[PDB]
């Protein structure tokens, strides 16, 4: 019922991506597909390979069968995935997905479930945790955290804790020529609400193992 | 090696029905009833529309239908709602038991309303610019069509350097979103009695100041 991808996001060049998919609310040793595609802009969505859960059986795509490994841990149900001599041409979001069949030989297989998709990024360069600072704040007040020079991708920013989803905006980062990130998240407030609510935005690099809490002041 | 080939982008309006097609070969769309169909909105997992060709699965509306004839599929998406623009797959099982994705259709709705760009600028924080450093930080959203260009000024003096502007990316509710990035050290930020953040958007432009002092 739910496929979740883990493994680190950030893979030197000639080195080895290893991710992992947990799959829960079904077994893996069932008779189904348990398959790697991954998405990037360059290459749209690219099947990687696929595992039989009953019998093992592994299948690849011809273009990178040279250098992926499949495997499944039936005791611990997940879906493994190697890829390795990996360059800037594997950067991309890496799906686990299920795939469904009645008769593969006439029918073929498909993927209905999906995990939610892990960013693997393939540089050289090194992780940096973002500099966070507040964007001080007429009916209605923007307030937000710049997350500055950071790498790699992903930050995810919430604010106070979660509790504050409505006019929420976190931009998709930009990429300066430093080979460094940033991005801004903004909370667009009713301004009468900055004397009564504190406004926290909170960051986290986990490819830098990093959060920070920001308190966002109104300025003097 | 060989792909299953999509025209890269189609458009139609409103209401309109778009057909999209995937050209295989003889080894998979031929070879089989296997064609299945994705839809991949910004930052969301790809979501299955058509299985075995021309198969539904619960959730998805009959809105959608595929088929097959020869080696070539089709998705065909009738009653284009402003939610429909994504990219769209095909995908097929082939002969020796690989498996191709399509190299992608993005879908454009045609007949949407202009949405003028919401434009936000920051002044550098007092803390960055303890650092020495000052980044003004010009957010721009709620815009479509997703073109815009970002020119910035110090003094009314178009700025040269020192710019990093982000590609508009799609909103979840449809529309586009960008950001821009004036990169100063603190000195420099001072040197002017302002900057401004300049947004182009179908003609028209949307201009936001912040002053030094």
């Amino acid at each position: 019922v739910q496929l979740q991808e883990s493994g680190p996001g950030l893979v030197k060049p000639s080195e080895t991506l290893s991710l992992t998919c947990a799959v829960s609310g079904g077994s893996i040793g069932d008779d189904y597909y348990w398959n790697w595609i991954r998405q990037s802009p360059g290459k749209g969505l690219e099947w990687i390979g696929s595992i039989y859960g009953s019998f093992g059986g592994t299948n690849f795509n011809p273009s990178l069968k040279n250098r992926v490994t499949i495997s499944m841990d039936t005791s611990n149900n997940q879906v493994s995935l190697k890829l390795n001599s990996v360059t800037a041409a594997d950067t991309a979001v890496y799906y686990c997905a299920r795939g469904s069949h009645s008769i593969v030989v006439l029918f073929g297989y498909y993927f209905d479930y999906w995990g939610q998709g892990v960013l693997v990024t393939v540089s050289s360069a090194s992780t940096k945790g973002p500099s966070v600072f507040p964007l001080a704040p007429e009916s209605t007040a923007a307030l937000g955290c710049l997350v500055k020079d950071y790498f790699p991708e992903p930050v995810t920013v919430s604010w106070n804790s979660g509790s504050l989803t409505s006019g929420v905006h976190t931009f998709p980062a930009v990429l300066q020529s430093s080979g460094l990130y940033s991005l801004s998240s903004v909370v667009t407030v009713p301004s009468s609400s900055l004397g009564t609510q504190t406004y926290v935005c909170n960051v986290n690099h986990k490819p830098s193992n990093t959060k920070v809490d920001k308190r966002v002041e109104i300025k003097t | 090696q060989s792909a299953l080939t999509q025209p890269p982008s189609v458009s139609k309006s409103l209401g309109q029905s778009v057909t999209i097609s995937c050209s295989g070969t003889t080894n998979d769309i031929g070879a089989y009833n296997g064609v299945s169909w994705y839809q991949h909105h910004s930052d969301t997992a790809p979501r299955l529309l058509i299985y075995e060709v021309n198969k539904r699965p619960s959730g998805v509306s009959d809105r959608f239908s595929g088929s097959k004839s020869g080696n070539t599929a089709s998705l065909t998406i009738s009653g284009l709602q402003a939610e429909d623009e994504a990219d769209y797959y095909c995908g097929s099982y082939r002969s020796g038991s690989t498996w191709v994705f399509g190299g992608g259709t993005r879908l454009t709705v045609l007949g949407q309303p202009k949405a003028s760009p919401t434009v936000t600028l920051f002044p550098p924080s007092s803390e960055e610019l303890q650092a020495n450093k000052a980044t003004l930080v010009c957010l721009i959203s709620d815009f479509y069509p997703g073109v815009v260009k970002v020119a910035w000024k110090a003094d009314g003096s178009a700025v040269n350097a020192g710019v990093e502007t982000t590609t508009p990316s799609k909103q979840s509710n449809n529309k586009y979103a960008a950001s821009s990035y004036l990169s100063l050290t603190s000195d420099q930020w001072k040197s002017h009695k302002s900057y401004s953040c300049q947004v182009t958007h179908e003609g028209s432009t949307v201009e936001k100041t912040v002053a030094p002092a």
